[PDB]
């Protein structure tokens, strides 16, 4: 009963489980995994990350404002 | 004086009617449009081509630029 | 050159050619600035009088402007003195000169937020995402001691500390202080602050489009009308032969 | 349109938002004691009440 | 027959013509603005201070 | 002397024989409206220009704030400003159409009228350039520096020309102030020349889309073209207002909302669209001096155009070949424009050099050549 | 300004060093002090009129840059004022 939640993080969830977001969130961890294990790599998962957020947030926008006032 | 010295013109008749006696924008369908098309048609294959031919280069140029930003996994296949 | 992440496009209440600013939001947005950003951020081109008829009462504003002390003078001694603020006063700077602000933010210079939205690409769409969007860096990305990670900012290393967090204040209008809800409002305010005219300008656009359309139509008739004489014209070449 | 655009540009030269701000100054008649005088500042020149 | 009647009392003499435009315009303004303003506002219901004013004008403290 | 009162009045005889009884072809199209538009455009900029100038303070410590005040405090100030900044574009658009038109109908055969034109353009270009510095924003500042700094590429006689132009050692107040003066002046000089422009024109009359003696059938400017002209006006003024009333800064870069700071340089320094094409050519040649020349010639070239006409006919109406070469050129400018709004990284750079390379090549070799070749196909 | 006019480029430097000027701000934002240089303008004896009046009895000792051309009779006048103070004649009472 009345527990204040930021619609953002909620809609952030709903999107992360989406054809594009998932086929991306996966693309990241894969990077991260290898990049993290490796000790001598110049690699960075920036790209991948953006790919995700770019997708996530797009989604977020399309709905996030219906909740806010 | 700029009206009279112009040129020697002979045997030409012209008939025209006051604006009030005739129509404002006459035959929009039977004459207008058909010509608006005619005109359009005739030129397209002159104008359009290069403009279109640019959209390509713009696209390839741009598109290809982005591609050169993404990293090539081949640089990192033996960084264990 | 290097990779960046462009902010998505939120459907702002005032994003339509005919849609004004939700003054209700702005009023709040104002507070968000007043009680949070006005701590490192200056807004030199706005003044309490501006708020009247916009987001506050002529009363509210006076009082609102009195909550501050300003430096006036000199006096009949030459010394500078202090006095309570009046509507004709401009929002107080939190520092006295950049050299100083940097000093209390780690070289970082919290830019005046007057024209900020029109100063950054993506305006509010951008300024939103920045706030609602700080997070941990991905593999390989090491952030220097003093900067916080934020992918929506070039270099990904911003010197600004995540400024907002749920209930970080309370909208005395009742609206729930969820983070995004804040950033939403503050952004909206930012727009207003950057172009008060906004509304009146769009109200004009409307009037202009109407007159325009009608007066062009009319002219078009008259142009044709007159020209008819020529386009209807007929000629023949009748020599004497 | 004409009339409007012209009004628009003409009011442009009249006084602006700021100069109209320092325009007026009000004085509370319920804070001034008997005899003693206090002076303010109006349109540049001081004002006696 | 308005067109007729018009061309007679109004658009005839270049004087009554002009005189019409003047007065005519007066009416146009006076009523074009209303409509426009009204239309504009409607498209922004409750967003303008003209609306949310009742919440602080004589109802607080 | 005379019956009516507009032919015997040493004044109305100039408001008449130039705008009412003026002999005009009966077949000139919409591409002839840009003339008056260009004028009307001026008539306006100057007006909004003053109205602003009446609230501006040329000083590296008030320029920005004044402009800002002008917008936030002056009645309709903001409106008056938009109109001016956008009036700038509207101005160029009209000029470019105007110019293209002249090229596609060999109006440039009217040598004087043409050369005066070119100058007018030059002046307009310079004029904006200074007007841009006035608001003293990041872009204002840096655009100044980047450009003015080119002059230092000239040998000997330049390293000085610059420090003279700045009034100092870098773009600073001494400059701002003199630029403001210059921006106040040039518009008038434009109005002036414009008079001379229209005169050399009235020495021959308007060229017509077909490119053949109009004497056989000319109509009075009024009401034919006066009416056409006003319609033309509205058909433009609309988007001009439309963008300037609904999307103000659609055109203008933001870095100019950040008070100029000589210490920090903006991520990307790029001008307003109407200077892009040139910017792109400047940046194509790696060698300040060369790029400068290319820039100069990129616009100076115009003067040559007349001496580069080989067709036995005037307008391209009846010359298909030339036409496409013409549109290839136009699009060739679009590209250069685009290339100018982009950084200096592959592919851009190569695309850049090419575009510019083709720009000159067309106006210098193709056009005159395809012209000759054209002639022989008519069997002339 | 004094150089090539009434002093050596040397004299002036030194002459300008006999004064301390307010510059800055520094890396902390604070204003600081420094010794004068030729590129400095003759120091004000006060920081603002309101203050000068305070130390001269309401009286405001005008800046003397353009003074001569600022008073009728210029130097002829500015001379006589200095070389010419005296006791008031009968009936003339000078306020304290
Ligand atoms: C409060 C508001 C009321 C105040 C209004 C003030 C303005 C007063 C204006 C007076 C009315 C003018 C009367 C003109 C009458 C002359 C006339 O004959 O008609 C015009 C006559 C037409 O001839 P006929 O149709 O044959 O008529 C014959 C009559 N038997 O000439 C014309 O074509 C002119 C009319 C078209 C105007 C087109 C102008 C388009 C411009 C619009 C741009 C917008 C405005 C911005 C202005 C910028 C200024 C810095
Ligand atoms: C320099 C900066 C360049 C920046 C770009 C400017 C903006 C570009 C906008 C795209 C322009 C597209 C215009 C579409 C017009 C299509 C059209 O009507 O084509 C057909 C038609 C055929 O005419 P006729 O053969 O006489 O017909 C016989 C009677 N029925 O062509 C025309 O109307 C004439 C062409 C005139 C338009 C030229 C406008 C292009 C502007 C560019 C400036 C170029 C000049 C050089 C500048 C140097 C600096
Ligand atoms: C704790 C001090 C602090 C507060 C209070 C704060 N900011 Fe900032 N802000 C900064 C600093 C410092 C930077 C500069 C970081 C840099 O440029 O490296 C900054 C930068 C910004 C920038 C963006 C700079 C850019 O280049 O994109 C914006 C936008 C901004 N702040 C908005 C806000 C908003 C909105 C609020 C209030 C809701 C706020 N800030 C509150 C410290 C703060
Ligand atoms: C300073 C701005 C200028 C103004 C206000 C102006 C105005 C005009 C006007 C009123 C006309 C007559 C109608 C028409 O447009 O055809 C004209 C014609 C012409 N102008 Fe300009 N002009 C300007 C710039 C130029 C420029 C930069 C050029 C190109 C170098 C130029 C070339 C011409 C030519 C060749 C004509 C002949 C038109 C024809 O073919 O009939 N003008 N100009
Ligand atoms: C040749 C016609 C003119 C052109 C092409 C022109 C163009 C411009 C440009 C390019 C700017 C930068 C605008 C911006 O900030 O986006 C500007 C600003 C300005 N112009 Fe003009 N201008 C013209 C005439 C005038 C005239 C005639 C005056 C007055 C004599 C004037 C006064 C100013 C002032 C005050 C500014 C600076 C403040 C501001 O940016 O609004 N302009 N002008
Ligand atoms: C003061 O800088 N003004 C600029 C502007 O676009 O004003 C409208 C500006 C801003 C950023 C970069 C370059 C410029 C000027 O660039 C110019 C200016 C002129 C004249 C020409 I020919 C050709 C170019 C490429
Ligand atoms: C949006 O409304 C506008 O508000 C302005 C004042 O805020 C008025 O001056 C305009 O006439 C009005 O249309
Ligand atoms: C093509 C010519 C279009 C001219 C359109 C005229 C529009 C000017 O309309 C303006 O609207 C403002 C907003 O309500 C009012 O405050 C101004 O008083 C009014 O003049
Ligand atoms: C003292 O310097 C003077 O400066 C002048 C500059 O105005 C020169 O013209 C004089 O020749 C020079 O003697
Ligand atoms: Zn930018």
């Amino acid at each position: 009963e009345e527990e204040l939640v930021d619609p953002l993080t909620t809609i952030r969830e709903h999107c992360e489980q989406t054809e594009k977001c998932v086929k991306a969130r996966e693309r990241l961890e894969l990077c991260d995994a290898r990049v993290s294990s490796r000790s001598h790599t110049e690699e960075q998962c920036t790209e991948e990350l953006f790919d995700f957020l770019h997708a996530r947030d797009h989604c977020v926008a399309h709905k996030l404002f219906n909740k806010l006032k | 004086i700029h009206f009279g010295n112009l040129a020697r013109v002979r045997h030409i008749i012209t008939y025209s009617l006051s604006p009030f006696e005739q129509r404002a924008i006459p035959n929009i369908f039977s004459d207008a449009l058909p010509n608006v098309w005619r005109r359009f048609s005739s030129q397209v294959f002159k104008v359009a081509p290069p403009f279109l031919g640019a959209y390509l280069l713009y696209s390839w140029g741009t598109q290809e630029f982005e591609r050169l930003k993404r990293k090539n996994p081949a640089d990192y296949e033996n960084d264990q | 050159g290097e990779l960046e992440l462009h902010p998505p496009a939120f459907p702002w209440s005032h994003g339509g050619p005919l849609s004004a600013l939700d003054h209700s939001s702005v009023r709040r947005g104002f507070q968000v600035y007043k009680q949070v950003c006005s701590a490192c951020h200056s807004m030199d081109y706005v003044a309490f009088r501006n708020l009247i008829g916009v987001t506050h009462t002529e009363a509210e504003a006076k009082a609102l402007a009195e909550e501050v002390e300003v430096q006036d003078g000199p006096d009949e001694n030459g010394e500078l003195f202090m006095r309570p603020g009046k509507i004709s006063d401009y929002f107080p700077k939190p520092y006295p000169n950049p050299e100083a602000a940097r000093a209390a933010n780690n070289g970082a210079l919290p830019p005046d937020l007057s024209y900020i939205v029109n100063a950054r690409h993506g305006g509010e769409d951008y300024v939103f995402s920045l706030l609602t969007g700080y997070c941990d860096p991905p593999a390989g990305v090491v952030v220097r001691e003093g900067l916080h990670y934020n992918p929506y900012f070039p270099g990904q290393a911003i010197g600004m500390a995540p400024p907002i967090y749920n209930e970080i204040l309370e909208y005395d209008d009742g609206t729930p202080a969820t983070m995004s809800q804040i950033a939403k409002d503050v952004c909206t305010f930012l727009r207003w602050a950057a172009e008060p005219e906004h509304d009146q300008r769009k109200r004009m656009g409307l009037k202009m489009l109407l007159i325009s359309a009608l007066l062009t139509s009319l002219l078009y008739y008259m142009k044709r009308h007159k020209w008819s004489v020529l386009k209807s014209r007929k000629m023949a070449y009748r020599p004497p032969k | 349109a004409a009339k409007n655009v012209v009004t628009q540009f003409i009011s442009s030269l009249s006084a602006s938002a700021d100069v109209l701000a320092l325009s007026k100054i009000e004085i509370k008649l319920s804070d001034i004691p008997e005899g003693k005088n206090v002076a303010f500042k109006w349109r540049g020149k001081p004002l006696f009440v | 027959a308005l067109l007729r009647q018009a061309y007679s009392a109004l658009f005839r003499r270049t004087s009554t013509f002009a005189l019409t435009v003047v007065l005519g315009a007066v009416l146009f303004e006076r009523a074009f603005d209303q409509g426009a303003d009204a239309i504009f506002e409607h498209l922004n219901e409750g967003k303008l201070w003209k609306h949310i004013k009742h919440k602080y004008e004589a109802s607080e403290e | 002397m005379a019956p009516n009162i507009r032919k015997s009045h040493p004044l109305l005889k100039m408001i008449n024989n130039s705008l009412i009884d003026l002999p005009a072809p009966s077949n000139i199209s919409a591409w002839w409206n840009f003339g008056s538009l260009l004028a009307v455009c001026l008539m306006t900029q100057i007006l909004t220009g003053l109205l602003l100038a009446m609230h501006y303070t040329a000083d590296t410590s008030l320029a920005f704030s004044s402009v800002a005040h002008t917008c936030r405090n002056v009645q309709y100030g903001w409106l008056i400003r938009n109109l001016h900044a956008n009036g700038a574009s509207f101005f160029f658009i009209c000029i470019f159409l105007h110019i293209g038109r002249g090229l596609y109908y060999g109006s440039y055969l009217y040598k004087e009228t043409w050369n005066t034109g070119v100058i007018l353009l030059l002046t307009l270009m310079a004029t904006a350039f200074v007007g841009y510095v006035l608001p003293w924003g990041q872009m204002s500042f840096w655009g100044a520096t980047v450009i003015t700094n080119l002059f230092s590429a000239i040998p000997y006689i330049g390293h000085t020309l610059v420090e003279w132009a700045w009034g100092g050692f870098s773009v600073d107040n001494p400059t701002l102030t003199r630029f403001f003066a210059l921006h106040f002046l040039l518009p008038f000089a434009i109005a002036g020349i414009t008079i001379i422009h229209l005169t050399f024109l009235h020495e021959s009359g308007s060229n017509n889309p077909l490119g053949i003696s109009s004497d056989s059938d000319k109509i009075p400017f009024h009401p034919y073209y006066s009416f056409k002209d006003i319609l033309g006006l509205t058909l433009m003024l609309t988007p001009f207002l439309t963008l300037a009333l609904f999307s103000p800064n659609l055109l203008g870069d933001p870095e100019n909302f950040t008070p100029a700071n000589p210490l920090v340089t903006p991520p990307h320094i790029k001008p307003e669209w109407y200077f892009l094409f040139a910017y792109a050519i400047l940046r194509s040649i790696p060698n300040k001096l060369g790029g400068v020349l290319a820039l100069a010639a990129s616009v100076l070239i115009l003067f040559l155009i007349p001496f580069l006409h080989k067709s036995k006919q005037r307008t391209m109406t009846f010359r298909p070949l030339s036409q496409t070469l013409f549109w290839l050129l136009v699009a060739n400018l679009l590209i250069l424009t685009w290339i100018g709004s982009q950084p200096v990284e592959h592919p851009f750079i190569i695309i850049g050099q090419m575009a510019s390379l083709s720009y000159f090549t067309i106006l210098l070799i193709l056009f005159p050549t395809i012209g000759t070749l054209e002639n022989k196909m008519l069997n002339y």
